[PDB]
């Protein structure tokens, strides 16, 4: 609906994350990506 | 000659559709495996 996720694809997330790469991530795969460091 | 640019913004194992290539560059380093 808002937009496609790479990692799960739920469209159902409260806001979503913008990678510094320039992707669109939700509040769960996004914050990995945050929280992990790496890619 | 070839293709050399993909045409396909949908991945056949995977089997979710996107609407954005520069999305399905991230789909496809952890969906279809975290390759490289
Ligand atoms: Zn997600
Ligand atoms: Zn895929």
């Amino acid at each position: 609906e808002a937009r496609e996720c790479v990692n799960c694809g739920a469209t159902a997330t409260p806001l979503w994350r913008r990678d510094r790469t320039g992707h669109y991530l939700c509040n769960a795969c996004g914050l990995y990506h945050k929280m992990n460091g790496q890619n | 000659g070839s293709l050399l640019k993909p045409a396909r913004f949908m991945c056949l194992p995977c089997g979710i559709a996107f609407s954005s290539p520069s999305t399905l560059e991230a789909h496809q380093a952890y969906y279809c495996s975290h390759r490289i």
